[PDB]
């Protein structure tokens, strides 16, 4: 467990980039900052969704 | 044991002001901040004991829109600065007050009659303004102690329809605080993620710190619910 | 969307129509306390800024 | 006839019922359509794309 | 079962391959989790035949995807059955229809 | 007057029309006290009743849930489904075992189970499993501990038991005695006093938890964890 303390440690200001086969025009890859939960799906807010 | 539960820690309280304050407490267990938020929320709304203005005359006056020279704003606007009167009885459950003055300007409650039993938490809360000199504003207000919320459309009875030229009526807004909001969040602890993380956001008048509401409020509800709990 | 629009659409009659209300805080606290509904017309005391 | 039959069910006749949110106890102001309906799962699980 | 089907189930159940259909009438002798023994009536059982048949489930095994087959049996010992009838479930089948 | 008083709740009434349907009256309550209590308990009850279930099944001649025995009717897999829907009360441990054996063609039920003086089996009723040939037998074991509500088999095997054994199975364990609750609320009479309500409550459960007992222990939780709203500085 202590490489989840690090886990969450290393990631706190870590942006990642979000890409949608196709990318149609440049909002189709953007950045954000990533948040921890247990799952397997990506969690999106639904505003840059639309 | 199965009676085991994750009591929470006090872990913050952040005072925006007297009157604006958060509590958050971390961590609950599933479902456990939304059914204490939602009582808390209820208790605070509907069952807060206090004291509040609800009847005002005025000699001029037989009905809320009865119109006044002198006087800057129209009689509705005092009667909401009225309502928005901070006060607190420690005395009697019932009090009358008188207002008399003539003078350009505001009229704060600083002029009040004052009475030792009665304490105008914000004397600079302003009822009206008085445009010119050679005029006058006189009136009696009157300060209950009650639970809950009571609207206009409640308290007016044909059980109480014999009323007089000079009577108005306000609505009591006992309970002191002026909003109750609460959210609820994910929290993590021994690697668990599957928790309940809890926010209040709180504004009240300057009767009461939002804390001292906050311990009245799970007071009151421990009282309710005592006489269940058979455990020590 | 369609909760911002249920939110703002007024009907003609609904429970206590006409009363006044010092701040939009007594708004949200008679909602909550369910002694008016969210259709109801009322004056209200607003500040607002420029 | 499908009217028929839920009335001979004692269930209403519009299909709508009140109905409570579990989360604050309070009631929904509109009647809401609940019923039975017949689902699939569809054979692309998350953690065999993950 | 479904609620709101369309009477389409019992001829797509029974014309799969999946379900064990009833190939020749009588009554059953035997259950158990894999195997089925039926009795075949006097009159339906041809001269110098054994009057019994037998019918064996596929229990488990790789599906064409990953999924699993199999076959339940839904009859119990002593009740009569039909020629035609399904005695034995396959995979989302239920008393002869389609469960999906 | 007395604003600043209450009235208190007590259960002035409790009705059992079944082993698994019971009715329970709180009164009296002031105005909105109902639907608060109303909700909290309802909340609670669901959410935390402590109960009994069943984790693991040993069988002679079995290997894994998806084999098959020579003389049960359904699979392994179901019937494990059905031991999933026992309902027992145990009172003097925290975990117990208990033995299964019979032989012969027939329904096998709760009523065969071989039981100790402290276990209780709710519903004999519950069949388990069909026998379907003379020589057939079945003989297995079960093991029942409490806990409160629901833990999937996957975190359980994540617990690491040491050495696990290949002839045990695991299933997932829905303690929670708890199947639905509601609650009604409607004006009361007493003493002919106004603003009175009398509430009213209405459970289906298994046959194992006491009514009574589980309302005080939700209202017990409850206050617990009020007490940590009480205590802050």
């Amino acid at each position: 467990a202590v490489v989840w303390d690090i886990l969450d440690e290393v990631i706190r200001e870590h942006p990642v980039l979000l890409n949608r086969a196709p990318t149609l025009h440049r909002l189709g890859i953007q950045a954000f900052e990533p948040v921890l939960i247990e799952g397997k799906a990506i969690q999106l807010h639904p505003l840059v969704c639309a | 044991s199965v009676t085991e539960f994750l009591k929470p820690r006090l872990v913050d309280i952040e005072q925006v002001s007297s009157t604006h304050a958060k509590v958050t407490l971390e961590p609950l267990e599933r479902g456990f901040g939304h059914t204490l938020g939602n009582a808390l929320r209820r208790i605070l709304l509907s069952s807060m004991p206090g004291c509040a203005v609800t009847e005002v005359e005025i000699d001029g006056v037989l009905h809320e829109y009865s119109t006044k020279e002198g006087v800057q704003e129209d009689i509705l606007e005092i009667l909401l600065n009225l309502k928005g009167l901070a006060v607190r009885v420690q005395g009697k459950d019932e009090v009358i007050l008188t207002l008399n003055k003539s003078g350009i300007g505001p009229v704060t409650a600083a002029d009040i009659t004052h009475d030792g039993d009665v304490e105008i938490v914000k004397p600079q809360h302003v009822i009206c303004h008085l445009t010119d000199e050679n005029a006058s504003i006189s009136m009696r207000i009157k300060v209950q102690r009650g639970r809950g919320y009571v609207p206009a459309s409640t308290r007016i009875h044909s059980e109480e329809d014999e009323r007089p030229i000079g009577r108005l009526l306000v609505d009591a807004c006992y309970s002191p605080v002026e909003r109750i909001a609460y959210n609820v969040e994910a929290a993590r602890v021994e690697q668990r993620t599957d928790l309940d993380k809890l926010v209040i956001e709180m504004e009240t008048n300057g009767t009461i710190d939002p804390e001292e509401a906050i311990r009245r409020a799970a007071t009151i509800l421990a009282e309710q619910l005592e006489a269940f709990v058979d455990l020590r | 969307v369609l909760g911002l629009y249920y939110m703002t659409r007024d009907c003609v009659n609904a429970k206590g129509e006409g009363m006044v209300l010092t701040g939009p805080k007594e708004a949200e606290r008679l909602y909550r306390s369910g002694l008016a509904s969210l259709h109801a017309r009322v004056k209200v005391r607003i500040t607002e800024y420029e | 006839e499908i009217k028929e039959l839920l009335k001979l069910g004692d269930l209403p006749t519009s299909g709508q019922i009140r109905l409570y949110d579990g989360r604050t106890g309070e009631q929904f102001e509109r009647p809401v359509t609940v019923g039975y309906m017949y689902m699939l799962k569809l054979n692309h699980l998350v953690d065999d794309k993950m | 079962k479904p609620l709101v089907g369309t009477g389409m189930e019992r001829a797509v159940a029974v014309d799969s391959g999946v379900t064990a259909v009833a190939k020749r009438g009588g009554v059953v002798q035997y259950v158990d989790a894999s195997r089925i023994v039926i009795k075949v009536n006097e009159d339906e059982m041809y001269p110098g035949e054994a009057g019994i048949d037998i019918y064996n489930l596929t229990k488990y095994t790789r599906s064409n995807q990953n999924t699993c087959i199999n076959q339940m049996p839904c009859v119990s010992l002593g009740e009569p059955v039909e020629r035609g009838d399904v005695l034995a479930d396959g995979p989302s089948t239920d008393l002869g229809e389609l469960a999906l």
